[PDB]
C-alpha cells in the first residue's frame, strides 16, 4: 500500500556492471536484472519511490550509453505490497 | 619455385576440416532457415573453456622452455599487433565512405588473434609432419592484447581531437571475460602444474568445443552478410586482403627471427598465422566495451564472416605450402 | 478487456517449490515465475481477478518466508485480453 | 514521456518463430521475448503507440495460435521515458 | 526346444544398463519428490550433441560402404515408417473413444525412431559380439523422417475433409531443432572429415550425456504417467503391443534383405529395433509444430513413458535372442 | 627425530594442485575485478555431474567389497558427523557474540563432508603410493547426511525453546538437490552396472568439472570474505583450528579402526581428511532450507573461504605426512 516507480532499463549484455553501478550510486534500494532476447540483451527493474528520482536514473544512462547502444526505459506505476529494503523497518 | 598443384589439395583440406567445415556447415543450415539455436549459457561456457586451454598451453610452454630463445619471436608479435591496427588507419581509413572510427575497430580485431585460426595451423602443421616451438601457442596473449588496447588508445585520441588514459583502458579491456580466462590460464600454467586437468579435460576436448563454436558463429556469420553490405564495399575488400598482406610480414618478419635465433621454420609459419587471423572470440566483446561509437557490423561481420574463413583456408595453405617450397616440411 | 491485479513476487530460488504450494492453495488460475539475474533469485507474475485475493497471496508468502528470506511482492493493474483458463470457457 | 501500451504474451516456446512473425508484419517497433517456467513458456513483451495495434497483434495470435496452444496476453499501460526506435527521430 | 531363460537374464541385463537405468532412476527419484532439475540450456545442447552424433555417424557410413549393399534395407526402413502410421490409422484411430487427431501423432512417433533405444541396440549386439552393418547407424534418417512426415500429412489432410500446401509441412517439420542438427551430422560426414571431432568428443561422451537426457526423460515420464489415464484407455494397450508388432514386421522384413542381399543377421536385429522404437528426442517437438490440434501429451505421454522402456526393455533381448536362436549371434 | 621439511613441499604441492589452484586463482581475478561470470545453467549442471560420480563411486564399491570388513569405519563417520555437531554447539556457541541458531549451521557445514576436499585426499594418496580401500569414496553420504541432519533438528529444538519433527526434515533435506543427485548415483551404482558411463562420462572429466567450480567458489569467496568480517570474530578462528581439531580427532578413531579390523594406514587419511573437510556443495543449500533463520553469511564464508582452503592445503599434507611418519605410505 506504498505508491511507487517501476523503472525498467532494457539495453545490450555488455552494460550489466555499468548500469548497475549507475543505478546503485542514485540511492535505489535494489534492483532486479535479467536475460533478455530479441533480434541478447538485459531487463533492468528499479522500484524508486518518487517519478524524479526515477527519471534521475533515467537521464543519467540514456545520455551516456544510449547514444552508442541501444535500449529503451520505460516507468509503470506499481503499488508495493512487503518489501524490507524498500518500505523501511515499518510499512507497507 | 612455389607450386599450386599441392595448394588446391591442401586447400580442400582445410574446406573438409572440422574448424572450417562446422563454420561452412552453420552457415548453410542458418540460410536454409533453420530453428536450432546453441543456448547463450553453453556459448559463455565455451568461450571461457577455449580461451583457458589456450592459456594453459599457453603457460605450461612458457615455463618449460628458455626466456632467451623466445624474447625475439614474441617482441616480434607485440610489434605486429601494434603494426597491423596502424596500417587499417593509414590505408582503411581513407577510402571515400569509411568511418575513422570504424576502420580502427576493424584493424584491431585483424590485429589481435583467432583461437580458431591458431588451433588450426598447430593441427594441420603436425598433420604435415612439420615441427614447431612447443611455446607457439603463447603467442596468442602477446599479438591479441597489444593490437586491442592500440585499436583503442588510437581511436579514443581521435575521438577526443574531434571533440587518454591509457591504464583504465587497459584495465577495462583485460578484466572482461574471455580475456581474464586466458590470463587465468596464463597464470595457472607458469605457476602451478595444471597438467593433470589440462590433458584430461582442457586439451582433450578443446577442439571439439571449438566445432561447436564455429557453428555458433558460421549460422550468425550468414546474418552479418547482407548487413555488412550496408556500410561500405571496402570492408569487403580489405577483409579479403588484409590477411595475405599481414601473413606475408609476418612471414618476413619470422625470417628475421629464424636466421639471428634458432626459431625453426615451421615456426614462423605459427607466427605468420596468428596474425592473418582475425579475432572472433575475445576481440568484438573488447572493442564494443572500449569503442562504443564503432559500429559492430563494420568489424564484427568483417572479421567472423569474411576475416576467418580467408585466414584459415587460404592463408594455413598458402604459408604452409610457403614454408615447404623454402625449406623443411 | 477484463480488469486484473498482476502481483509480482520476486524472492530467492529456494523458495521456488514452497511459493508455488500457496499460489496453487489460494486458487491462482496459473502463475509465471522466471529466473533472475545478479551476483541467483526469481521472478513470480501471477494474475488475479481481484486484489482481495491478490493480497491473499501476499499475506501467506511475506509472514512465512520475508522474516528469514529476502523479497520484495509489488501489485500493478493489467486487463487480460485473452486466456482460457482466465476467462472461462467463452468470455474476455 | 510518451505513453505507450505494453502488450505482453506468455506463450508456448515452440512459438517463438511464429509469434514474432507477427509482430514484426503488425509494424511494432520492436519486441522483448524471454525464457520462462511457469505452471518451457516464453514471455513477449512489445510497446506499442496505440491500443487500437496493441489490439490488432492480440487478435491476430488468439485466433491463430491459442485454440491449440495455451497462454494469455494482457496490455499495461506504462509511459516511456527514453527510446530512440520508439519516439521517432526526435522526441521523449 | 529354444528357452526363454536367457531372454530373462538378457531383459535383466537391459534393466540394469545406464540406457535404461537412468531412465527407471530418474522416475524414482520424481516419484519420490526429488527437487533435481536439469537446466533447460544443458537439455537442448544434449539434444543437439546426441543427433549431430547420429548424423556424423550415419555420414561417415554411407560414403565409405558401397551403396548397392544398402539400398533395400534403407528402402525398407522408408517403406517402414510410412506402415507403421498407417497402422495406427485403421488401428488405434478406430478405438471408441480416441481422437484420430492424436492416433495418427502417436503413430508418428512409434513409425519414428529413438536415438537411445538404437544406440542401446548396437552396444548390446556388440556385448553379444554379433557382427552388424557399420551403416546401420545411417537408418535413422530414412525411416525417422518418412515416419513424421507421414503423420503431418496425413493428419492435415485427414482435418481439412473434416473442415493445404504440402512442401511447407516438410520444410517447417525438417528445419526446426533436433532434425537439422542431425542433417548438419549427416552432411558434414558424407562430404567433409569429421573423424578428428568425432572420435574424440561427439563419440566418446555420446552416451555419457544420453544417460543425462534418460533421465531427464525419467524423471518427466512421471508425470506423464497417471494424467495419461485420463484420455482414454487404449492409449496404453496400443504403446505395450506395437513395438512388439512392429518389431515383427521389420524383423520379417529384414530376412527378407538377409536373402536377396548380403544383410547380415546382425543387422536385421537393428531395422527390427529400429521399428520397434518410438521416437522421444526429435518426435514430440516435430508433431507439436505439425499437428498443433494433438494433444501433446497422448502422443508423448504413450512413447516417453511407455513407449521407449518396452522397445528398450522388452524389444531388445527379444529381437537379439530371436537372432540368436535363428542363425548367427 | 621426524622432520617437517617434506610437510612444506607437500604443502606447496597441494597449492600448485589443479584442485586448490583454481580456487585460488578464482579469488585473484575477482579481486582484480574480472567480469567472468559462469552461467548458472552451467553451475547446476556441474554439481549434479560431480555428485553422481561420488555416487556412482560410493555405489559401485558397497556392492563389490565385503561389507563385514568396512562396517566399523562406516559405524565410526556416523558417529563423527553428529559429534562434530554437537561440538560447535558447546564451543563455537558459546562465544560472546555469536548466534546459537548460526553456530549449528556452521557446525553442520563442518561436520558435513566436502567432494573437493576428499577427491584431493585420493589423489595426493595415490600420488604418494598409498594403498587405500577402495571403499573409502563411499564414506560421503554417511558423514554428510546425518551431520547436516542433526544441525537442522538440534536447531529447530532450540529455536522450539524461545518460540521436533524428524522425519520431515530428514525427507525435506534428502530431495534436494545436490542430495538426491548423490543418491541416485548411490543406487545405480549398488544395483545397476553403470561401469560403461562412469569411466567414461563420470570419471575422466569429475577432475576436470572440479576445476571450473572451485573457479567459482574462489570468485565468490572474496565476496564472503569481508562479508564474515561483519558478523563475528570467531567464525574466522573456529574455521581455521576447527579443521585440525576434527581431522585429529578422526585420525585417533581410525586408528581404532586399523587395530580392530584390517583399515589401511592410508584408509585413516581419507577418514580423518573427510572429518577436516568442510561442505560447500551439498552443504550451504540443505541447511538453507532446513534453518532459515541462520545468516548465510557466517556459515557459507565460514566453510568454502576459509574452511576449504584450511582441510585442503593444511589438512591433507598433515595428516598424509603423520600417516607416513607412522606405518606405511
Amino acid at each position: 500500500a506504498k505508491p511507487a516507480n517501476k523503472l525498467v532499463i532494457v539495453t545490450e549484455k555488455i552494460l550489466l556492471k555499468k548500469i548497475a553501478k549507475i543505478i546503485d550510486e542514485s540511492g535505489a534500494k535494489g534492483y532486479t536484472v535479467m536475460n533478455t532476447g530479441g533480434k541478447a540483451n538485459i531487463k533492468f527493474e528499479i522500484l524508486t519511490e518518487t517519478r524524479e528520482m526515477a527519471e534521475e536514473i533515467a537521464d543519467r544512462v540514456a545520455v551516456k550509453y544510449f547514444n552508442d547502444y541501444a535500449g529503451i526505459i520505460y516507468i509503470c506505476s506499481a503499488e508495493v505490497l512487503y518489501g524490507h529494503t524498500f518500505c523501511g523497518p515499518e510499512g507497507c | 619455385m612455389d607450386f599450386l598443384s599441392n595448394f588446391l589439395t591442401d586447400f580442400v583440406g582445410q574446406l573438409q576440416s572440422p574448424t572450417l567445415a562446422f563454420l561452412i556447415g552453420g552457415m548453410v543450415i542458418a540460410a536454409l532457415g533453420t530453428q536450432l539455436v546453441i543456448p547463450e549459457a553453453i556459448s559463455t561456457i565455451i568461450v571461457f573453456m577455449l580461451l583457458t586451454k589456450i592459456g594453459l598451453t599457453g603457460g605450461m610452454a612458457i615455463r618449460n622452455s628458455n626466456l632467451t630463445e623466445m624474447l625475439l619471436p614474441v617482441a616480434f608479435s607485440v610489434i605486429l599487433g601494434i603494426l597491423i591496427v596502424f596500417i587499417a588507419r593509414f590505408t582503411l581509413a581513407k577510402l571515400p565512405n569509411v568511418r575513422t572510427v570504424d576502420a580502427l575497430a576493424t584493424g584491431g580485431l585483424f590485429g589481435a588473434v583467432s583461437g580458431s585460426t591458431m588451433a588450426a595451423a598447430l593441427t594441420t602443421l603436425e598433420e604435415s609432419k612439420i615441427s614447431y616451438e612447443a611455446w607457439a601457442g603463447a603467442l596468442y596473449p602477446f599479438m591479441d592484447i597489444p593490437a586491442l588496447v592500440t585499436a583503442i588508445v588510437v581511436a579514443n585520441i581521435y575521438l577526443n581531437k574531434r571533440k587518454v588514459k591509457i591504464w583504465p583502458i587497459i584495465e577495462e579491456s583485460l578484466q572482461g571475460p574471455a580475456l581474464s580466462a586466458m590470463l587465468l590460464g596464463l597464470a595457472l600454467g607458469i605457476f602451478t602444474k595444471p597438467e593433470s586437468v589440462y590433458e584430461g579435460f582442457y586439451d582433450p576436448l578443446f577442439r571439439g568445443l571449438l566445432s561447436i563454436l564455429m557453428l555458433i558463429m558460421g549460422m550468425e556469420a550468414w546474418s552479418r552478410i547482407g548487413e555488412l553490405r550496408k556500410v561500405a564495399q571496402w570492408y569487403v575488400v580489405y577483409s579479403l586482403i588484409a590477411p595475405i598482406v599481414h601473413g606475408f610480414i609476418a612471414f618476413g618478419l619470422g625470417m628475421i627471427a629464424h636466421y639471428a635465433t634458432g626459431f625453426s621454420l615451421g615456426g614462423v609459419v605459427v607466427l605468420a598465422v596468428i596474425a592473418a587471423s582475425s579475432s572472433d572470440i575475445s576481440g568484438p566483446p573488447t572493442l564494443r566495451a572500449g569503442i562504443p561509437s564503432a559500429n559492430p557490423s563494420a568489424y564484427i561481420g568483417s572479421s567472423t564472416a569474411i576475416g576467418t574463413p580467408i585466414a584459415i583456408g587460404v592463408c594455413i595453405p598458402l604459408f604452409i605450402g610457403l614454408a615447404q617450397t623454402l625449406g623443411a616440411g
